[PDB]
RNA sequence: UCAACUUCAG
């Protein structure tokens, strides 16, 4: 049954207990952003990392 | 041009369930009713805790994870109860919370089991719906866990903690008449436990003129509030929000005017 | 401050420059102790 | 690590039903007859029981930091 | 531009300290670029 | 701090 609606779904669906991992993956280790932060000593250019 | 009618017809009234038929009823409506049941419906649930000593294996956040989702029991106090944004005192108070403590100590040699038995609020009326416990952790000989904790009103907007319900059923056409659902074959799907279908038939005849109506709910208690009060309250708390909003709008239309 | 030992589980105090060796039992590894300030945790 | 209070899937409290469910085992009841005793029937409060690792128990060898 | 005899090496440039940096750490000690470290060995050489 | 190495991601 739809959630936001209740009508029922036309197509039923395949529902049922499957075993899932979570990945050390994360977002929050992965967003980065930069803006005219630190700068290498011998090209001058931004920092690696 | 004007609403309708609806009707209730309660089947089965437990301390842990309740299932009512509505009829005469629009299909948003019976859902948004679901709906609040499990959002929008008050309950009380531990929201701060301050571990003063935690030496148990489990870590502090984990322990305060466990103890909010305890439920407690909030049948009449919930709605006397202040939100905290409400209250003008600051922080929390006896109108806006309600305050429990944990002092717990192995100093046995076996494990103790630290269970929901062990907090102890300031006011009877709110208590871990203990009247086996819920286990908050388990203790080794010399590992001691105390905290302070406040418990506050909300709804499972905000979190899953203040659900008042565990499984909200809902079903209409229980047999296939809408064709709202088309089976591509029909005989192998299991007669539903309201379907008046003889055996033979796997599916009503199709009703071109039909509607949803006639709606199914099986409202299943967590404890913290009667089943019945869940029902009462989510539909007392719908019809506040529909008042709101049209105040709103007559404002709104008094200061385009 | 005081550390708690890591074997015998007793808390010594140990001074700044002073050699990190429990006494009584003469363990290498202390640990700091809980903060006497108290952090507040939604049980979210 | 230790039993959930609350199925994942509903919310149904089933962490004070980990000792119940363990003594029925012992006592001979098949792991399926003994969550239909404990009262769970829809199959995501039994997967929560049934598929559950209990650590603490592991854990609480290891001698405390401070006794 | 070039005539035949510059090709030959008889003045060794040597870079500026923007191409050579000197690796500081801690405060406590300064490495020098591996640029610096031949110069220095050339210089040895040379002064033998 | 910089070089090196390995392990991963798509
Ligand atoms: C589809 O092409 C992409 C891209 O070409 C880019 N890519 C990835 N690895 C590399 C690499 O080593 N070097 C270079 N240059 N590019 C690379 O990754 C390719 C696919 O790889 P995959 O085949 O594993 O993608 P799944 O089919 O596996 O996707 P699931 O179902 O997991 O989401
Ligand atoms: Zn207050
Ligand atoms: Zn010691
Ligand atoms: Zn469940």
């Amino acid at each position: 049954y739809n959630g936001f609606t209740g009508r029922k779904i036309t197509s039923q669906i395949f529902i049922g207990p499957t075993y899932y991992q979570r990945l050390k993956h994360m977002v929050d280790d992965k967003i980065h952003s930069r803006a005219r932060g630190p700068i290498q000593i011998l090209n001058r250019q931004p920092m690696e990392g | 041009p004007y609403a309708n009618q609806p009707t209730v017809r309660i089947t089965e009234l437990t301390d842990e369930n309740v299932k009512f038929i509505i009829e005469n009823t629009d299909l948003a409506v019976a859902n948004s009713i679901r709906r609040v049941f499990i959002a929008e419906v008050p309950i009380i649930a531990i929201d701060w805790v301050q571990i003063d000593a935690n030496s148990s294996v489990l870590h502090d956040e984990f322990i305060a994870h466990r103890l909010g989702l305890i439920p407690l029991t909030s049948d009449d106090i919930v709605d006397k109860l202040q939100y905290s944004r409400d209250c003008t005192c600051e922080e929390f108070c006896p109108e806006c919370s309600v305050e429990f403590t944990l002092d717990v100590r192995c100093n046995e040699d076996q494990t103790r089991h630290v269970t929901s038995r062990d907090l102890i609020s300031n006011s009877p009326r709110v208590i871990p719906v203990t009247s086996d416990d819920i286990l908050i952790v388990k203790l080794r000989k010399g590992q001691e866990l105390r905290l302070r904790a406040y418990a506050k009103k909300g709804f499972g907007k905000e979190h899953a903690k203040w659900n008042p319900t565990a499984g909200v059923a809902f079903e209409y056409d229980p047999d296939n008449a809408l064709r709202h659902t088309v089976y591509p074959k029909p005989e192998e799907w299991p007669k539903s436990e309201y379907s008046e279908l003889d055996e033979d038939e796997s599916q009503a005849p199709y009703d071109p003129n039909g509607k949803p109506e006639r709606f199914y709910y099986n409202v299943e208690s967590c404890g913290s509030l009667r089943p019945e009060t869940i029902v009462l309250s989510a539909l007392s708390g719908l019809k506040k929000k529909l008042s709101d909003l049209q105040t709103q709008l007559s404002h709104e239309i008094q200061s385009d005017v | 401050m005081i550390y708690i030992c890591g074997e015998c589980h007793t808390e010594n105090e140990i001074k700044s420059r002073d050699p990190i060796r429990c006494r009584e039992c003469g363990y290498r590894i202390m640990y700091k102790k809980r903060t006497k300030r108290l952090v507040v945790f939604d049980a979210r | 690590m230790i039993i959930p209070v609350r199925c994942f899937t509903c919310g149904k409290i089933v962490g004070n039903k980990w000792e119940a469910y363990l003594g029925l085992l012992q006592a001979e009841y098949t792991e399926g007859d003994a969550l239909d005793a404990l009262g769970l029937k829809r199959y995501c409060c039994r997967r929560m029981l049934l598929a559950h690792v209990d650590l603490i128990e592991k854990l609480l060898n290891y001698a405390p930091l401070e006794k | 531009y070039a005539r035949p005899e510059w090709m030959i090496v008889t003045v060794l440039p040597v870079p500026p300290l923007s191409v050579r940096p000197a690796v500081v750490m801690q405060g406590s000690a300064r490495n020098q670029d591996d640029l610096t470290h031949k110069l220095a060995d050339i210089v040895k050489i040379n002064n033998q």
